[PDB]
């Protein structure tokens, strides 16, 4: 069987290139960070603009949300990052101490954590209550592309523009693993899998793997998307059937069986490369973002 | 901007 998301909504209001989009673990919001050094909160079922968030002095490259949706952490090209009361919109916290370009940030399940990566090629751990860099991990010899927690917070997953996957123990901040492949290009972007046991890397070879990061085998490749100059965010989608979903730098989102690699569907309708998709948390609901010469974000429903 | 809307 093969999805039908079909074109719900344009949600239209930055002023510049968006630069990611996530859906708050309850499933009633979805965040956008921009490059108009904006966060925006929308409604996820009607596409209603709920408010906006601000505060950083540069654009933002990323935002999440916390565990009990709360919570916003955004990380800018001011070199911070903020959290964020969702219902105030106040910035509670201004983390600093990275010394170039913050690129991307997470927070673990128990959400006491934050993991951000900068063009200043570390990877740093902050205590959410008192804003504290709690470890600076010399992680990569290049700017860090993503990080993101495993399911009980005791592992970070980051990649780099160096060409390296490395899987890190939280709690004591070593390296546990690091994958190489191939001629080691440029790694965009990696997350885990729900489950934890899988991570799927993006390489500006145009190419997405998934990995059996502790047997250090690839599993699964994803391609004939384009995908050679951006941070393009990729996704599980779990609600219906398995899918892999990503943006592409010829304008169209990717959806792919997990398991087959094929191509199950492509979604038109954007102007620009899209930067970051997102999948809801219970429903057969994308959203999707794109750069400069689009703006917009779109929520894409589906059957399955 | 922001560093992820540039490309690299």
């Amino acid at each position: 069987v093969k999805p039908n998301y079909a074109l719900k909504f344009t949600l239209a209001g930055h002023t510049k290139a968006v630069s990611s989009v996530k859906f708050s673990p309850n499933g009633e919001w979805l965040a956008s960070s921009s490059a108009d050094k904006l966060i925006k909160i929308w409604g996820a079922y009607d596409g209603k603009f709920e408010k906006t968030i601000s505060g950083h002095k540069l654009g933002i490259s990323d935002v999440a949300w916390s565990s009990d949706s709360n919570l916003l952490v955004s990380a800018s090209d001011d070199k911070t990052l903020k959290i964020w009361d969702v219902s105030s919109g106040k910035c509670l916290k201004t983390l600093k101490g990275h010394s170039n370009y913050v690129f991307c940030c997470n927070f673990n399940p128990q959400s006491n954590l934050i993991v951000s990566g900068s063009f200043d090629e570390s990877v740093r751990i902050w205590d959410v209550k008192t804003g504290k860099c709690l470890k600076t991990l010399p992680a990569h010899s290049d700017p860090v592309s993503a990080v993101h927690f495993n399911r009980d917070g005791s592992l970070i997953v980051s990649s780099s523009y160096d060409g390296l996957c490395r899987i890190w123990d939280t709690a004591s901040g070593q390296c546990l693993k690091t994958l190489i492949d191939d001629d080691n290009p440029p790694v965009s972007f990696v997350k885990f899998s729900p489950n934890g046991k899988y991570i799927l890397a993006a390489t500006l070879d145009n190419t997405l793997k998934l990995w059996d990061y502790s047997k250090g085998k690839c599993l699964k490749t994803y391609t004939g998307h384009k995908n050679e100059k951006y941070c393009i965010f990729a996704n599980f989608s779990v609600t219906g059937g398995k899918w892999i979903v990503s943006g592409s730098e010829d304008n169209l989102v990717y959806i792919w069986n997990l398991q087959t690699k094929e191509i199950v569907q492509k979604l038109q309708g954007h102007t620009d490369v899209v930067i970051s998709t997102a999948c809801h948390p219970t429903e057969n609901i994308i959203a999707s973002a794109a750069l400069e010469n689009d703006k917009t974000i779109k929520l894409w429903k589906s059957d399955c | 901007g922001s560093a992820r809307a540039r490309p690299g």
